[PDB]
């Protein structure tokens, strides 16, 4: 259908990105939207036909191209703050009329003046309550992703090298750690809850896997920790 | 498929008085296709600086449009329009009867 | 008085040099009012009351549109001449827009033509499709299979376009609601014809007709067609052949913008 | 146009009935579109109306008044993965697609046997904090963000066991504070009375 990417991405301000965009469904209008809280999708650029583009609310920092059907890509000349954003691109038959739009998975875009507060999450898993297995005869085991920032993360269980959704619970938003500060780090829980007879084989494997998108190779990096890179945060227990 | 040939109006603007300035109208409507070429003839030779309206559409999906110019009528200057088409074998005379 | 919007397009296949394939007008009345087409790739205003009332935001966003619509009216032709199996070059034709009437009643209608015959119409009321033959089954089946779309225009038919014809009234009310009357004469021109001539008018809409010992309209009359004197207002004639052996007396009688007259001859 | 208008939040109850409002003002008007969009994920397609009065689709239906401007989308035999936030969108006489500011709707789950407790989990060999879990309480229950800086508190989550057909709310607390216990972690919450503490 419609394929939007990079999806998740830092960058330093003065960067130059662009945001790629495509759709095979022969569809000759495309879209960029930036979508921010407590806003409604706000459209920065959009095309309704190749070899024609046109501006939207918001065009300033942006540019498009629309030399054929199929791509859009979205070019930040010189990236700035203000640029932090999740942007999503969208495609409709046609422009202007009754027909839906079809939109991209969202590209989650943060522009820092600054990389040098970047981190990457602290993962820790703890194992459930044995007051809970006698009082309930189910196992709850909670993840913790803490101090990560920005807050592109993803976190998955796994049991047994397969991941899981059943009887899972994460945030759908990460805290603020400290709510005040704006650069502040995050947190995020999550729990998987099973039977307590699942919980109580010895062969069963539990991993908590946090996914970071952060910086990559060619950012300079001078802090005296480690290079926030993109990377896998796991950790793990066993059954009892 | 249905080609429509043109009609083809001559007259001035005002009525014509001799001695006074006016104008003079070719006023081409009802022809299907689009393309049409128009001239106003000076004693039977075009005229050079001649006006025109863009292509304009009809309800009935044929076109129309107005070619003038700014012209003093004589007793013995005859003024003519002529006017080609898909539909017309070679080009249409219409002259100006007062 | 009664007053319309409507908006034409024209698509030509394989056109002759110079031609563009794409022209779309739209007209207030019988005054031009915006035009498009595939070699300027702009929306430019067609009167000048347009331009000073519309915003280059409106210019801008319904050239991105035009340009959209091009495209697709291209596609559109180029499958009509594939299903009518049809070489060299064909025309595609589209209208749309309403009237408002003078008792405030209103009229909306879309259309579309094929070589400049009716092709698909649209009824607005019972939202469906009338087609002239199969190549326009075929197209009406896919386009009432998609119920919104037909929703769609007629809400932009009966509230939309009536509100943007009353915007545009407002905008050329110095030009579209003026009254310029008539000049009206008798000319008489071995068969004697008496020639019934009007000038000068506007707006064009104007009866005009000959009665017969003024309580029967007369049979056989020639109309003549209301013109464009090229100073925005036109003319128009009626015509009868007397009969040397009938007693009738006859009279012109032209109607315009809510005045009649007659001239007795 | 101008405005489009929606509620920031709305919260009702697994099996219930709700319906989201849309107002709108805009200069012309050329139908108005609801998308559904979870959170984390792109909005997608449900309805469209441009005439008057109800369309139904399924358990949504959508209405519309023209003359009125505003527009509902009705949700009916609410479900879990109904959470999810439901934005308007209105075309306006230049067809351009002017956007609401999205509903956030919550569904509370029918918790049909609760036991609120608050367990302690068992300490980690990597981690210097403790974490204590409030779980199995009825979706009345609100948890409240701590009052401690060094005391982190997350916004109850609903599970769902599917093997056993089991849902359940719960809350995590944990700190690295030595003056922490599961006993005092949730104190600034209302919690139910017969919320049991496991003794140490
Ligand atoms: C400037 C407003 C040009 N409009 C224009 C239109 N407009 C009418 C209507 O919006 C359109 O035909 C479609 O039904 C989609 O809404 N139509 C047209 O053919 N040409 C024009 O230049």
């Amino acid at each position: 259908g419609i394929t939007q990417a990079p999806t998740s991405q830092i960058l330093a301000a003065g960067r130059r990105m662009t945001l790629r965009c495509t759709q095979d469904m022969r569809h000759n209008a495309m879209y960029w939207y930036r979508q921010d809280l407590g806003l409604g999708l706000r459209l920065i650029h959009y095309s309704n036909t190749a070899g024609t583009t046109g501006k939207g609310e918001v065009p300033d920092g942006y540019s498009v191209s629309r030399a054929n059907t199929d791509d859009f890509p979205l070019t930040l000349a010189s990236a700035v703050p203000s640029q932090t954003s999740v942007y999503f691109c969208a495609s409709s038959e046609a422009g202007g009329n009754t027909g839906e739009l079809f939109f991209g998975e969202g590209s989650r875009l943060t522009v820092l003046e600054d990389l040098k507060n970047v981190f990457p999450p602290e993962v820790a898993v703890f194992e459930p309550s044995e007051a809970e297995i006698s009082h309930t005869q189910k196992a709850t085991l909670v993840c913790l992703a803490t101090g990560f920032y920005p807050d592109h993360v993803e976190l998955s269980w796994w049991v047994n090298g397969k991941e899981v959704h059943s009887g899972v619970c994460t945030d759908p938003q990460p805290l603020k750690e400290q709510p005040a500060l704006n650069d502040s780090r995050y947190a995020l829980s999550s729990r998987l809850r099973v039977s307590a007879t699942f919980w109580q084989n010895p062969r069963n494997h539990f991993r908590c896997q946090v996914q970071f998108y952060g910086l990559s190779e060619n950012d300079e990096w001078t802090q005296d920790r480690a290079k926030p890179v993109t990377q896998i945060v796991s950790a793990e227990a066993w059954g009892r | 498929m249905i080609q429509r040939t043109p009609k083809i109006q001559v007259y001035s603007r005002h009525p014509a008085e001799n001695g006074k300035s006016n104008f003079l109208n070719c006023y081409v409507s009802g022809f299907h296709p689009s393309d049409i070429e128009v001239d106003l003839l000076k004693n039977g030779e075009r005229i050079e600086k001649v006006e025109h309206s863009d292509l304009s559409f009809s309800k009935d999906w044929s076109f129309y449009l107005l070619y003038y110019t700014e012209f003093t009528p004589t007793e013995k200057d005859e003024y003519a329009c002529r006017v080609n088409h898909v539909t017309l074998s070679q080009p249409k005379i219409v002259k100006w009867d007062r | 008085r009664t007053h319309s919007l409507r908006y034409f397009r024209l698509g030509v296949s394989d056109p002759i040099h110079g031609v563009p394939e794409f022209i779309s007008v739209g007209y207030v009345d019988s005054h031009p009012i915006t035009t498009y087409d595939s070699v300027t790739r702009q929306k430019e205003p067609r009167a000048p009351w347009m331009a000073e009332n519309l915003a280059p935001d409106h210019w801008e966003r319904y050239t991105q549109l035009l340009r959209g619509w091009q495209q697709m009216f291209k596609v559109e032709l180029k499958r009509l001449q594939r299903h009518y199996n049809h070489s060299g070059s064909h025309t595609y034709q589209r209208m749309i827009g309403c009237e408002l009437l003078e008792d405030g009643s209103t009229t909306g209608f879309l259309q579309y033509a094929y070589d400049g015959q009716d092709f698909l119409i649209f009824n607005k009321d019972t939202l469906s499709w009338l087609a002239v033959d199969n190549v326009a089954h075929t197209i009406k089946q896919a386009w009432e299979a998609n119920q919104h779309e037909l929703l769609y225009q007629k809400n932009w038919l009966e509230e939309e376009c009536i509100a943007w014809l009353k915007r545009f009234l407002e905008y050329g009310k110095d030009t579209l609601q003026r009254t310029e009357p008539p000049l009206v004469r008798v000319n008489r021109k071995g068969v004697t014809a008496l020639f019934c001539k009007a000038h000068g008018f506007y707006p064009p809409e104007i009866y005009m007709t000959w009665m017969k010992n003024g309580e029967e309209i007369v049979q056989e009359i020639d109309y003549g067609d209301i013109l464009p004197s090229g100073d925005g207002t036109y003319q128009a004639w009626a015509s009868i052949e007397l009969d040397p052996q009938s007693s009738n007396l006859y009279s012109c009688h032209v109607e315009h913008s809510g005045v009649h007259m007659v001239l007795q001859v | 146009g101008q405005n489009i208008d929606q509620p920031t939040e709305m919260t009702a109850t697994e099996g219930a009935i709700v319906q989201i409002n849309c107002t709108y003002q805009t200069s012309g008007f050329n139908g108005l579109f609801w998308y559904q969009q979870h959170a984390g994920e792109a909005p997608t397609f449900l309805s469209y109306n441009v005439l008057d009065g109800l369309e139904e689709k399924g358990r949504f239906s959508s209405f519309l008044s023209r003359s009125k401007g505003y527009s509902y989308l009705l949700l009916k035999e609410l479900q879990m993965k109904d959470s999810a936030s439901y934005l308007c969108a209105v075309m306006d006489s230049n067809f351009q697609l002017i956007w609401g500011a999205g509903t956030k709707l919550i569904i509370k789950p029918d918790i049909q046997n609760p036991d609120p407790a608050v367990y302690q989990l068992r300490d980690s060999k990597s981690s210097d904090k403790s974490v204590c879990l409030f779980t199995d309480f009825d979706s009345q229950t609100n948890v409240s963000q701590s009052k401690d800086s060094d005391v982190y508190i997350t916004d109850k989550c609903v599970l769902d066991m599917r093997s056993m057909d089991f849902k359940s709310n719960s809350a995590v607390a944990w700190s690295n504070k030595s003056d922490f216990a599961c006993a005092n972690a949730f104190n600034n919450s209302i919690i139910p009375e017969d919320t049991f503490f496991p003794s140490p």
